[PDB]
């Protein structure tokens, strides 16, 4: 299946919420990196 | 004169790799035959390559080449041992059996001397072991050729290969190859292979063997159901499936357990090479390569022993409920619709618990080795931290139950408004006749918007739970390493024992979930069970 | 689906982040392994996706087959055509077996490949991070990032 | 369908439920020596080095047993002088082995040990060799890369010769070396169902090759369409020409056999015509052409075919029609 | 009673008074080299050892002869440089024989009898060896194992096909590799009197293996019934149905002839029925059957058998009848 279908259904929920999504999600998986990434230096 | 002992050892693994490579290249330049003690030979096998690996790490450990080749040549020669069993299975022979029994005689003696001459005086315990393994493996070759005829008089009398799995095509072929491939399903590369070009099809299918089809399992389940009976029912029914499908579902229950055991071992490895390394490592290094392999083999053989067995139990018990489908009365619309779901929902409800079964078993353990093991790397805070994760997983259930309120309310509006359609869809040259059409489809968003409504709510406690899935190994490590200070001692918290933590956190994470699902297709699977009884007894 | 999809590869994306950046010898060693991963991608989906067809369809004649015995039940017992019906649901449930079973061997065998290759990276990067990273490195926090 | 024989000559008919009691003999070398001349080298090799390794082995082993490798200067004489490592030793192993016999290091009369392991090491040597050099030669006369290139047309025609009907089908050669006393075996295969009730899968007989007075032998020289004619008596007279086509089962084999010339070999060449290849009232063109000074054969032309406005009918009702005109 | 050829091929009949003054000759080697791969080995070492050891003492005598043997420094130099005892004796045998040439040992140009034991210990090891090399060569061409693998059916069955009676046995394949241009010798033998008073012990007659428009060959692929019609023309079709099963002695033999692919040599099997061993009235199993896309031979049902509801009569009585009806 093309990204045709999945970008019509994306479009379909329009621009206030696919960034809205995206950059949060992003977001959230650098937090959880960054606060093993800080208990790296916590430990020695 | 210990490097001559030394070189002693070396030189049987030599005359066997020597051996071998004229017969390995003439077998590398459809019937699978099996003796006596071939799984056996093989689990053998694979300990003595655990055993190579130790000897390997204390040759490493010592460092002298001639004092740790033993090792290495003792691994070509299981290795090509290995080998040697492949090319007699795809194509027996009384004489290759005996070049493998010279070279297992003679490694027997060098090990015999290697002991008695420490005794006179690590290595102790792995040298034990090896001659254990190698006894073993030269009684498992004494049981072949008294049951073959490499020395025994004029004719074998042979086993005639079995045509159950080499007869008239047949592709799945699962019970009948190599144990190493039972486990690691390398017989699936040929078909996937051919699959990537060729459309599978029915005809491009295999059938499935006699030891499991519709008579096979009904022949067995209606064995115990007579011998249960005749001894005289909900419980009846339950007992009897249970006698009946017997060792299958405890081996894989067992598989399951030492599964559970090794993945609970493989962070306190990690926890080792952390501490070492900050104040016998590699050594670690290598055990936890070779734990994660065996661990997850045994996870997926499990996984799929079950699977096995949970479909033999549909086929039986469907073909069985057929079976009474003949005799019953005609007095008996509302029952073709009950039975008809006792096929579709009840019988599925009954695999899939089966499924879940060995779950049920391996859960409790599984969650007891974590929490024991926490508290003996982070002390009484420790306790604390497995408490909340604990916690999440009634709290999941709970969720989970209301989602099923949600779906059914959700259903019944959907329902409805199918049936707004279905007049649509046919008046159609009578709707566009006079185009009340619009009028129509207003009626038809009316329906809609309920339909919408219910799903905001479904939809809400779908995010609860993956909003719990992610929040609790966060909240986990958050309350118990800030509360590792407050708890009591507030030492300092190595690297070790935080990322040990970590580990088992995620380790313990993974069951948690699964223990509500189990819980619900239990309870739903002795309902649909207890259906089944009362329908199969009318 | 949507949700689950999305975390899974962000967390899979992060996760070759965290190991790239703790060892940086390490990362040129994960990349040839992840390429073998693409080959056992194709040769998965364009077999997966069809037998799971194929299971579909073996599931749609045995439950109609099922409500054709229950309507005309006593035209069957009368016929006697019992025997023959019984083979046909013999039939039926053999090829619906078939299907669903060939449909968990292959999930099994994608499982158990993909997790040999998840076992070789890690035994890789903890070789790397044990020399790297204690003997000329001198770096213990790194270490742990990657294990985990 | 099912075929009969492959086109290429191999058989198709796949055997089942063989005893196999009997295959269990050690006929091991000659199929390795039969291998590809790649392979062949490498296990040649293989075999040889593995030999060496392993005498080397046992020669390091013995000198370290004696206590010889253990440098010391008086006491003892080594029993192969000049030994020190394993380096040398197998120095000693392949000089003493292919028979080169460097004699810086000297087997001494000390120690009969080393006399036991030196003439067993001959011996085996020996035979290894003399095993190895019989089994390429056997190899070397391999003459079937040469064999094997004959060719028959794809499809094989029907024609109306002389007033009767006629079958035609092109064979040929592909090199200047010869074929002595080649022979048809032309034959047919069928479902039959006897008068008797009973019922063969698979009936083989043959259709006679029309050559002279007698013969089942022919001469290749140039492609030679063979020329059979079907009559009342013959087997294949019955059937009719729209239901070959697509629906009968009849595959029609031809086995031509012949020594070839340089190896003296007898080698034969096997292939099938099906219903559904075999086509109705045709003509090959004509391939030999006079040239400037000699015959000129064109295999462009060899599968090509022309239409000729030639009666369509059974042969049984064929000859009926003969016998009414 | 007495067999003419045994089951398995090998013939029964056994010769008396050959006048057996012709073989007196040395045909030895060959009959040697054809024996058992083991049996071959242990002649083989048996034979270099021999002639090893022969050497070795001749020359531990010649070295004790000159007087090179006793121990002393000067006033001469030993024929062979350093040599002491028996044991460093035969290392001198072991290393001028099969060419090794370690040369701790130097035979020296003082005594020309040690010029002549070399030059006749070379030639001789040079000939031995040449004639234990091409002999294992020669030995390494047994293709013997894959032969005689062919297989008749156990007894022969009689049917009645085309309205007149007919015989039917089973012959096949048990390989891979085909055989070129088998043809059968279908014979059968009889204690015979003549009319002129004349009895014949056995009588040897062509009984025709019934093909196409003619040919004495076959093609074999499939297990492939033969098939040959008894006609008042021959011998068989005098004997009664009744009288075959246990008094009368008729040894019907066929021996099937033809050249194997790989060595192209000409085999055959040659293989007996007696009266006792042929029935009457039956009719085979079909063995071939259309499997998935291929044709499947089952040669458990080789020998199985059914019954027929055909007439049971004389040949003659039955060509009688036939003029009859
Ligand atoms: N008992 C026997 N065994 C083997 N061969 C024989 C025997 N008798 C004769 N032969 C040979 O076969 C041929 C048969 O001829 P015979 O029957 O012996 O007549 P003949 O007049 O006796 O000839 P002779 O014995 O040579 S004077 C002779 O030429 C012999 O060489
Ligand atoms: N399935 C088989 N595959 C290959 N060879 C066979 C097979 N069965 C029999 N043979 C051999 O071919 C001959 C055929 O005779 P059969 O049909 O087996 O009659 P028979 O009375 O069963 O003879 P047997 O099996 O030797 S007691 C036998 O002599 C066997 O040696």
């Amino acid at each position: 299946i093309p990204w045709r279908a999945c970008t019509k259904y994306l479009s379909s929920a329009g621009i206030l919420l696919l960034s809205l999504l995206v950059f949060s999600q992003l977001l959230k998986h650098m937090v959880l990196v960054a606060i093993d990434y800080w208990l790296a230096k916590w430990t020695d | 004169n210990g490097c001559f002992v030394d070189a002693l050892n070396v030189v049987p693994h030599v005359f066997l790799l020597f051996i071998t490579f004229p017969i390995l290249f003439i077998g590398w330049g459809s019937t699978w035959l099996h003796f006596p003690g071939h799984n056996l030979r093989w689990i053998l096998t694979f300990i003595l390559l655990f055993v190579l690996v130790c000897e390997i790490a204390e040759g490493i450990l010592s460092d002298h080449l001639h004092l740790y080749m033993p090792a290495g040549m003792a691994f070509m020669a299981a290795i090509t041992s290995v080998v040697y069993y492949h090319n007699i299975e795809t194509s027996n022979f009384p004489k290759l059996l005996i070049a493998l029994l010279i070279y297992w005689t003679l490694a027997f003696i060098t090990k015999t001397i290697k002991f008695v001459k420490f005794y006179d005086h690590l290595r102790f315990c792995l040298t034990g072991l090896l001659v254990i393994l190698y006894g073993m493996l030269l009684l498992v070759e004494v049981n072949v050729i008294r049951v073959r005829r490499y020395i025994f008089f004029k004719t074998p009398r042979e086993v005639k290969p079995p045509e159950d799995l080499q007869d008239l095509g047949v592709r799945f072929l699962q019970p009948f190859v190599n144990l190493l491939s039972k486990g690691t399903y390398w017989w699936m590369n040929a078909f996937i292979k051919t699959a990537h070009k060729k459309p599978i099809d029915l005809r491009a299918i295999g059938k499935l063997p006699i030891a499991m089809r519709a008579l096979t399992n009904y022949q067995r389940l209606c064995v115990a159901f007579d011998a249960q009976a005749r001894k005289d029912g909900a419980r009846a029914i339950w007992r009897a499936l249970c006698h009946a499908f017997g060792r299958r579902l405890i081996l894989s229950s067992t598989f399951r357990i030492l599964a559970d055991l090794l993945g609970f071992a493989g962070p306190l490895c990690i926890f080792g090479i952390v501490d070492h390394l900050g104040k016998n490592a590699y050594v670690l290094a290598v055990l936890l390569f070779l734990a994660l392999l065996l661990q997850r083999t045994f996870l997926q053989a499990s996984y799929y022993v079950a699977i096995e067995t949970g479909i033999n139990l549909r086929g039986a018990i469907q073909t069985k409920i057929y079976n009474k489908i003949m005799h019953l009365s005609t007095s008996n619309e509302m029952t073709a619709g009950q039975i008809c779901n006792l096929v579709a929902i009840d019988t599925n409800q009954l695999m899939w618990f089966f499924f879940l079964c060995p779950n049920l078993w391996a859960m409790p353990v599984q969650i007891i080795v974590g929490v024991i093991l926490l508290y003996y790397i982070l002390g009484v805070s420790a306790l604390i931290g497995a408490a909340v994760i604990i916690l999440l997983a009634p709290v999941q259930y709970f969720v989970a139950t209301k989602l099923s309120q949600a779906q059914r309310s959700t259903l019944e509006h959907s329902n409805e408004r199918l049936k707004q359609t279905n007049e649509m869809l046919r008046g159609m040259k009578l709707l566009k006749l006079y185009a009340w059409e619009s009028i129509f489809c207003s009626r038809v968003e009316v329906t809609r918007r309920k339909e919408m409504t219910s799903l905001r709510a479904f939809a809400v406690y779908t995010s609860i739970s993956i909003f719990m899935n992610t929040a609790i190994p966060i909240a986990a490590v958050l309350i118990t390493f800030v509360g590792h200070v407050s708890f009591f001692k507030e030492s300092d918290l190595s690297p070790s024992v935080a990322f040990a933590s970590l580990s088992l956190f995620h380790i313990l994470v993974t069951p948690l979930f699964l223990l509500s699902s189990v819980v619900r297709s239990t309870v739903k699977a002795l309902v649909s069970v207890q259906k089944l009884s009362e329908f199969l007894s009318s | 689906t949507l949700e689950c999809l999305s975390r899974s590869t962000l967390l899979c994306v992060s996760a070759l982040t965290v190991i790239s950046y703790v060892t940086p010898v390490f990362l040129v060693a994960l990349l040839p392994l992840a390429v073998v991963c693409y080959f056992i991608q194709k040769y998965f989906r364009v077999a997966s996706r069809d037998l799971q067809q194929l299971d579909d369809t073996t599931q749609l004649p045995l439950l109609s087959h099922f409500a054709e015995t229950v309507e005309g039940l006593t035209t069957i017992r009368a016929f006697r055509y019992e025997a023959r019906f019984q083979q046909k649901l013999l039939e039926y449930t053999d090829s619906n077996n078939i299907a669903s079973l060939f449909l968990t061997a292959a999930n099994r065998w994608l499982e158990v490949r993909m997790e040999y290759i998840g076992a070789c990276v890690v035994l890789i990067a903890a070789a790397t991070s044990i020399s790297n990273s204690l003997h000329r490195e001198l770096s213990a926090g790194l270490v742990g990032l990657g294990l985990t | 369908r099912a075929r009969f024989v492959s086109k290429k000559g191999n058989c198709n008919v796949a055997h089942k439920n063989i005893r196999e009691q009997g295959r269990f003999l050690q006929d091991v070398f000659t199929t390795l020596v039969d291998l590809k001349w790649p392979h062949t080298l490498l296990i040649f090799t293989m075999s040889f080095l593995c030999s060496w390794l392993l005498f080397a082995m046992v020669w390091w082993l013995i000198a370290f047993a004696h206590g010889d490798l253990a440098p010391g200067e008086g006491t003892n004489v080594p029993c192969v002088t000049s030994i020190h490592s394993f380096s040398s030793a197998f120095l000693f192993s392949i000089e003493v082995q292919v028979t080169i016999g460097f004699g810086g290091r000297m087997v001494t009369e000390e120690c009969p040990l080393a006399i036991l392991i030196l003439i067993v090491q001959n011996i085996v040597g020996l035979m290894i060799n003399a095993i190895m050099l019989g089994c390429i030669f056997m190899k070397t006369a391999q003459a079937h890369r040469r064999a094997e290139t004959l060719i028959f047309s794809k499809h094989a025609v029907i024609t109306l010769r002389h007033g009767r009907l006629c079958f035609m089908l092109r064979v040929g050669d592909l090199r200047k070396s010869m074929i002595i006393s080649a022979t048809i075996h032309m034959q047919v295969v069928r479902k039959t169902t006897s008068p008797e009730g009973e019922v063969v899968p698979l009936h083989q007989v043959d259709i006679p090759m029309e050559n002279g007075v007698g013969g089942n032998g022919i001469f290749l020289v140039a492609p030679l369409i063979i020329y059979h004619v079907i009559d009342s008596n013959s087997p294949l007279y019955d059937l009719a020409p729209s239901d070959l086509h697509h629906h009968q089962d009849l595959e029609i084999i031809v086995i031509l056999e012949g020594v070839v010339e340089t190896t003296g070999i007898t080698t034969q060449a096997r292939t099938s015509y099906l219903a559904d290849e075999i086509l109705w009232g045709q003509r090959f063109v004509p391939i030999v052409a006079e040239e400037d000074g000699r015959y000129s054969v064109d295999y462009s032309k060899f599968g090509n075919t022309i239409k000729v406005p030639t009666p369509l009918c059974t042969a049984r009702q064929l000859d009926e029609d003969r016998s009414l005109l």
